[PDB]
């Protein structure tokens, strides 16, 4: 393959990881899916420069302007949270239990 | 919210269903289920109860981890052979994320825990419009991508669908997670064909929409959230009575009844390959299923519970709402059993 | 002060994605995910690189970390197990960068290379209008459907937030 | 799979113009039509198949049609040429609106001698 | 009345609708698009000759094909 | 012009390193000499590493990187 | 040798900070009516430097945030010179007024860190609604930087100094201009549009101010470029943009500063639909004059 | 008046005055006279580049022209 | 390498002036929130807009014009939209 | 499903944005150019698995184009065998410079 694209993947499960286990705050989970965002942005950004595919040069910017609405989704559900209660903790989910 | 608001976003949860299911660009089929996110979002939360935001919540930390798992899967599809075309991936490793991300879309038994957390905490026209369109499309994504499917993944994802949405079903009395349960079932049933005639799965697909678009306007004909409202439906209603008999059969699918034509035709044409204990391993876990449909009918239609003095109250005044689209889908859901060779009305 | 700046900016970048995703402080993590960002553009304008990272430079690391630090510092405000998970993770990293340097491919499930790679790179061909530049320089001749589904998404974008932000 | 061929290092000495690319650009549209009547012949064998080490003869005649056009131009007029690409050398990225009168007036010379 | 309540909004509805009318009608597009054409970026190709046709002149001073003249004639 | 000279400078680099690739494994088993590793002949553009091998520092990042960093 | 351009260009902004403090000292009193600083110096200078010295000496978070704070600003402070095109730029950058809008973002996150790292709820609630009144003037002048690039047709602002020959860029875009000026004014935390090492806060936000108005005098305006000769090209862009800083002084002496809430509808209902307006005329007029400029 | 303030604001207009000055001294002194090259394409690269490879002092600046004609 | 240079130099000066600056010695508002939220959509589609001129030159003119008046119509529609469903009151 | 809108409706609104050998902005190709027109000429009017028994090689060779992973492998293993080779002691290097 190369190099780099070994390490960009190898930051991207880190990142995966971090998004799913995940401790007290529901912030600095909506934060490591935006650092899975920037992973993905960078390594479709690398393949297309390096392949010289100057045509469908669309997908990084659009695919970084639709998950930052993503995250702007996210950001006001995290402040609807913590307005209802006092913090935004993993716990005062624990009621609708299944 | 404003009624201009509501028919622009219907219209912009229709609208990413139409991107999904039209287009031959990978980039247009992950903005359509973005999109189709963001719009139905505030489908629910309708009310303002903390429920709804626990389950929006919810929905949305595992919805859009799958998406992003999805973008992922082209990334990596594209570092292989590069070509936007939707089409058959390149690599097991793309195909496995790509089904895998499906797998958290729509739920499926290692990635269900969200499906009845979320339908409880809902009112019942977001359920409604989840249940049905957010099962709908990406069934379209499979249906491209069949191919080059590793089928054990489709076949171990189904299996265990089944017989989870089966045993979980046994202790909820909740209306909601029994629905929620039911559709996890016949996501099952949907999936395991898929790799052998995809046909069976979207007309699987048009019969699981239809009924239950008819429970969810049974449920609708008064705002009922466990089974004893239901009894009080009995009381004050009576032909509520039997079409909750009939349509809760026919979820339950047997023969003379319109239900039993998706297990049927996918078993006929299920083993003419010769696969044998599959087939009747997902039929013994489909009997299972249908106990819970079973003592619901049990509860209300056929004994009848002690109720309550003001139902005297109640009886004057017409149950004025307006069913959206009831007789019809109620006919076209339990009546057709005679119409099975209308299977080829598909392609 | 070597050839394979391309490898130690990877490296620093994992090594920011592995500083926030052991979990901090809300905060601490929001730094080190600007320090990523950064080595991230730098990477990209290392691959020539005239416009693409440092356009979204200004949106991930103009607009977001803003709105980040900004719900952080409104919402709410060392451990053995943050610090034990940042050292495994710099272990991992030190394994890994041992992998590629003193042996010749590295496979989680692929084949890696490994040693440090210009290749594969352009033969020095006459672009005169920098490719990258004028293939942004489409959506606008060319993207009929794209920029109207995505300024419509946009549009939606709005109306949702205000609408869950207590519309009206 | 099948190795490769290639012309040897004793097909490959052509002399080149070997001068700078600021004068090559300071004379370039006299070039463009006094000789440039072959190089669209090497041109379409480049296009027409994308194979050098098909087409390098045709390089070989425009190296010497080029060569023979410094010769005309160097031994002949202008001697205040060489002031004007010297003029146009040191104007950063080259523009052709800055060193303009001498131009004209290597344009008078060519006009008038030859 | 309309105007003195917001002014601002009015003068800007008023540049924005001649910014949306006048790129309708004008004797200017057409040149834009001659010019905006005429410019070649990348290499025009030399071809095999011809099926003896009367057009795709020979020399670079054969005043035969399509020519660019009114940017020195306005 | 300048694309004449492009031409005779890249197959000049081509058969010094394809003269060098026949002597630097003079004597290793297996391996044949001279592998295109594709299966048309046609003409590839090498990837600027059989342009540019055992150069060490100086005109691989003076002739690769140079420009990007640059200006 | 470039090391020596490198210190010429981040050493002498410095002194440039410093007699910009007494310059706009002397200048504000010489407007409101104080003759000083005269007496400590001659025509005070040494003051100033004195100023710099004394506030080295005293003897006054999170080391981590309390560090990282000025060391970003005073950074962006330095960094933020490099392609301005007094004459030669240190970098030809290709692209550069993407950087300048990069960089005021940078600037924001230097004000959210000192204003986290403060750790009181009141210096909080400040720092937050300055954060908010910092990036709400970040859209227009985004805008307006398109529009008035979009007439000279590339980022590379070395084409913007060329075709600033024939007029100056002030008369066809007027009103463009005197909103991304008064957006300068905003961005710059100045009236009307309104804890240490306060020498490096300090000295970072004088930098700034000093940048936008030297891009405010290369992306508006400027003077003919002699070939061989830049020195009169940069003494008579100095000059502008000194007369301009003094004209920045003469607006700061003399207004109130905004309410808050005032400010942000001023903005938005104000501003946001005239910069649309006059954006969208800047997109579809120069296809409708014939003239679209030369990205070359 | 203004008597007093000319001074620092002419002290001030020369230390803005020099770091274009000085660059400008640097660029026509380390390239032997002439002005800095400007590539912002790859072709202005190429050209550059191949300047600098027929100059054979590896120094673009130098040429050589009209004098290796024949 | 020249700009990274440029760059690491800032960065050791502000350092050396830092350490000897240092040595020496040695509840909320919901309007808060939707400022920040109404940026960052107007900044996304600021990135949107902002590749236009070097977009400018085209052969397709008429559908560049349409589609570029469609971006900075829907711009000023959504602040239109939070205008008159009051988005920013105080 | 899958409809076919793009197909009946005429105007190939998104086929555009799919592969190569199409209209880029200004005509240039991609790296890969020739490999993917001739891997699609090879299976064009191929019903998806004949077409993978018989456009195999030239998918190997798209794919060699893309990656040009063997030609790494090769290179990588001509400079460590170079390493050891002037580690042992033949030709104290020569091959640049100074034929
Ligand atoms: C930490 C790194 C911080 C980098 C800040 C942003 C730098 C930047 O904006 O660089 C842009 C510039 C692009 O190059 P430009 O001159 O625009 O010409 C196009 C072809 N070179 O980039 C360049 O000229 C060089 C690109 C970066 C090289 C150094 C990377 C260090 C990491």
């Amino acid at each position: 393959m190369s190099l780099v694209y070994m390490n960009i993947m190898m930051a991207f499960t880190v990142s995966l990881t971090g998004l799913l286990m995940y401790r007290s705050h529901l912030m600095s989970s909506l934060l490591c899916l935006e650092g899975m965002m920037l992973s993905l942005f960078i390594l479709a950004t690398l393949m297309i420069l390096n392949s010289h595919f100057t045509l469908a040069s669309m997908m990084p910017i659009i695919l970084l302007v639709f998950a930052a609405c993503e995250a702007a989704l996210g950001l006001s559900l995290l402040v609807m949270v913590s307005n209802t209660y006092g913090t935004d903790y993993v716990q005062n989910l624990n009621l609708l239990q299944c | 919210m404003n009624p201009i608001i509501l028919i622009i976003i219907l219209m912009t949860v229709m609208l990413g269903t139409i991107i999904v299911m039209i287009s031959t660009h990978w980039l247009l089929i992950w903005i359509g289920f973005e999109m189709n996110m963001l719009a139905i979002i505030p489908i629910m939360m309708k009310k303002h109860n903390p429920r709804a935001t626990e389950a929006s919540t919810k929905y949305f930390l595992t919805q859009s981890t799958a998406s992003m798992l999805l973008m992922m899967a082209i990334i990596i599809n594209l570092m292989f052979s590069g070509q936007w075309t939707v089409m058959k991936l390149f690599n097991p490793m793309a195909s496995m994320l790509m089904t895998m991300a499906l797998a958290m879309k729509l739920g499926m038994a290692p990635f269900h825990f969200w499906v009845p957390e979320v339908t409880q905490g809902i009112p019942l026209s977001s359920g409604l419009i989840l249940l049905t369109w957010q099962k709908l499309a990406p069934m379209s994504v499979l249906y491209q991508i069949l191919p080059s499917i590793n089928l054990d993944l489709i076949l171990t994802l189904s299996i265990l669908s089944i017989t989870i949405g089966g045993w979980g079903g046994l202790n909820q009395t909740q209306l909601r997670k029994i629905m929620a349960y039911s559709s996890i079932a016949h996501m099952g049933w949907m999936t395991a064909v898929l790799l052998y005639n995809p046909t069976m799965t979207l007309l699987n697909l048009i019969i699981y929409i239809i009924m239950t678009s008819t429970m969810f306007t049974l449920f609708m004909a008064n705002s009922t959230t466990t089974t004893l409202s239901l009894s009080h439906t009995w009381n004050k209603a009576p032909i509520m009575t039997i079409l909750v008999l009939i349509t809760l059969l026919s979820m339950g699918g047997l023969p003379p009844l319109s239900g039993f034509m998706p297990k049927w035709m996918i078993i006929q044409e299920m083993t003419k390959n010769d696969s044998i204990i599959l087939p009747t391993l997902m039929a013994i876990t489909a009997l299972l299923n249908l106990y819970f449909y079973m003592r619901l009918t049990y509860s209300t239609a056929l004994t009848m519970f002690p109720s309550t003095n003001n139902m005297k109250m109640k009886w004057q005044f017409p149950t004025t709402k307006r069913m959206t689209l009831l007789p019809t889908m109620t006919v076209l859901s339990t009546m057709l059993l005679p119409l099975t060779p209308i299977l080829s009305i598909l392609e | 002060m070597m050839t394979y700046i391309v490898f130690i900016l990877s490296i620093i970048f994992v090594m920011g994605f592995v500083g926030f995703s052991s979990k901090p402080s809300p905060i601490y993590g929001g730094l080190g995910l600007i320090v990523s960002g950064g080595v991230g553009c730098g990477i990209v304008l290392n691959f020539g690189g005239s416009f693409l990272g440092l356009m979204v430079f200004l949106i991930y690391l103009g607009g977001m970390m803003v709105v980040f630090g900004y719900t952080t510092a409104m919402a709410t405000e060392s451990n053995k197990v943050v610090l034990g998970t940042f050292i495994t993770g710099l272990l991992m990293e030190f394994l890994m960068v041992y992998y590629v340097l003193k042996d010749k491919e590295v496979e989680i499930v692929f084949k890696f290379n490994g040693m440090g790679d210009w290749v594969i790179y352009d033969t020095g061909d006459s672009g005169f209008f920098s490719e990258e530049a004028m293939g942004i320089a489409a959506l606008y001749s060319y993207g009929t459907w794209l920029v109207i589904v995505t300024g419509w998404s946009l549009l939606i974008g709005v109306v949702v937030i205000m609408e869950i932000t207590r519309g009206n | 799979p099948g190795i490769v061929e290639l012309p040897s290092l004793e097909d490959l000495k052509v002399q080149e113009v070997k001068v700078s690319s600021s004068v090559l650009k300071a004379a370039a549209h006299h070039y463009g039509a006094q000789c440039d009547k072959p190089n669209k012949e090497f041109m379409l064998c480049r296009w027409e198949e994308k194979d050098p080490r098909r087409c390098l003869e045709e390089g070989k005649l425009v190296n010497q049609c080029a060569l023979e056009f410094f010769r005309q131009i160097k031994r002949h007029c202008a001697e205040p040429f060489t002031e004007y690409w010297t003029c146009i050398d040191y104007s950063g990225l080259q523009l052709f609106r800055r060193c303009r009168k001498e131009q004209a007036q290597f344009d008078k010379c060519v006009l008038d001698k030859l | 009345n309309v105007w003195a309540k917001e002014p601002v909004l009015v003068a800007s509805f008023a540049i924005a609708g001649l910014a949306v009318i006048l790129p309708t009608l004008s004797p200017y597009t057409k040149y834009s698009l001659m010019i905006n054409r005429a410019t070649p970026y990348n290499y025009p190709v030399p071809l095999r000759d011809d099926g003896n046709m009367p057009d795709v002149p020979s020399h670079p001073q054969d005043p035969q094909g399509p020519s660019l003249e009114w940017l020195k004639r306005l | 012009l300048l694309q004449a000279e492009k031409d005779r400078r890249v197959l000049q680099m081509l058969r010094e390193n394809l003269e060098e690739e026949a002597t630097i494994m003079k004597d290793v088993p297996g391996w044949k000499v001279g592998e295109s590793v594709f299966h048309t002949t046609r003409w590839v553009t090498p990837m600027m590493g059989e342009l540019y091998g055992l150069r060490t520092g100086e005109e691989i990042l003076s002739s690769t990187y140079g420009f990007i960093w640059y200006t | 040798m470039f090391m020596i351009n490198v210190l010429t260009l981040i050493i002498p902004i410095l002194l440039a900070v410093a007699f910009l403090t007494l310059v706009e000292r002397k200048v504000l009193g010489y407007m409101q009516f104080r003759k000083g600083p005269n007496v400590v110096g001659p025509y005070g200078l040494l003051q100033p430097i004195a100023d710099a010295i004394k506030l080295f000496i005293k003897e006054p978070s999170s080391i981590s945030m309390f560090i990282l704070a000025p060391i970003l600003a005073l950074t962006l402070a330095l960094t933020m010179w490099i392609p301005l095109p007094m004459p030669y730029p240190l970098i030809n950058m290709n692209l550069g007024v993407l950087f300048m809008l990069a960089m005021s973002s940078l600037a924001v996150y230097s004000i959210l860190w000192s204003g986290w790292a403060s750790n009181s709820k009141y210096a909080l609630i400040g720092a937050l609604r300055a954060v908010a009144q910092t990036i709400s003037y970040e859209v227009t002048l985004a805008i307006i930087l398109l529009s008035v690039l979009l007439m000279n047709g590339s980022f590379t602002l070395s084409t913007l100094i060329i075709t600033q020959e024939q007029v100056w860029l002030i008369f066809p875009a007027w009103p463009l201009a005197m909103m991304w000026f008064i957006s300068t004014l905003a961005e710059t935390n100045r009236a009307p549009f309104d804890a240490g090492p306060f020498a490096l806060f300090f000295m970072a936000e004088y930098a700034n101010i000093i940048m936008m108005n030297i891009f405010t005098t290369t992306l508006f305006l400027g003077a003919f470029h002699n070939p061989y000769m830049p020195e009169l090209y940069t003494i008579n862009f100095t000059i502008k943009s000194l007369l301009l800083s003094i004209t920045f002084l003469w607006i700061r002496a003399s207004y109130p500063r905004f309410r808050y809430d005032q400010l942000m509808h001023l903005l938005w209902k104000n501003f946001l639909p005239l910069t649309l307006a006059l954006c969208m005329w800047h997109v579809s007029l120069p296809i409708l004059l014939s003239s679209i400029p030369p990205q070359t | 008046m203004w008597f007093e303030v000319l001074p620092g604001i002419a002290v001030m207009g020369v230390c803005l005055f020099i770091p274009g000055m000085a660059t400008a001294r640097i660029h026509r002194f380390s390239n032997g006279g002439r002005e800095k090259r400007v590539a912002h394409y790859s072709y202005q690269w190429y050209l550059m580049e191949r300047d600098r490879r027929v100059s054979g002092v590896n120094r673009y600046y130098v040429s050589k022209g009209l004098e290796n004609i024949d | 390498m020249n700009l990274m240079i440029t760059l690491l130099t800032n960065f050791t000066l502000a350092t050396l002036l830092v350490t000897i600056a240092f040595w020496l010695p040695q509840p909320f508002s919901m309007k808060f929130f939707l400022v920040a939220i109404t940026f960052l959509l107007f900044d996304l589609e600021i990135a949107l807009l902002l590749p236009l001129p070097w977009a400018s030159q085209t052969t397709n003119l008429n559908t560049m014009l349409t589609m570029a008046l469609l971006l900075i119509f829907l711009l000023a529609v959504s602040l239109a939209y939070e205008w008159t469903q009051k988005g920013l009151e105080w | 499903p899958f409809f076919d809108v793009q197909k009946k409706l005429g105007v190939d609104l998104d086929h555009w944005m799919t592969i190569q050998s199409a209209e880029q902005p200004h005509r240039i190709p991609a790296r890969c150019h020739a490999f993917e027109k001739e891997w699609i000429e090879c299976a064009h009017g191929i019903g998806s698995i004949r077409a993978e028994k018989e456009c195999k090689i030239e998918f190997e060779d798209f794919r060699e184009c893309l990656l040009r992973q063997k030609t790494m492998k090769r290179l990588n293993a001509i400079k460590r065998q170079r390493d050891k080779l002037i580690k042992e002691g033949k030709y104290t290097p020569p091959p640049h410079h100074s034929g």
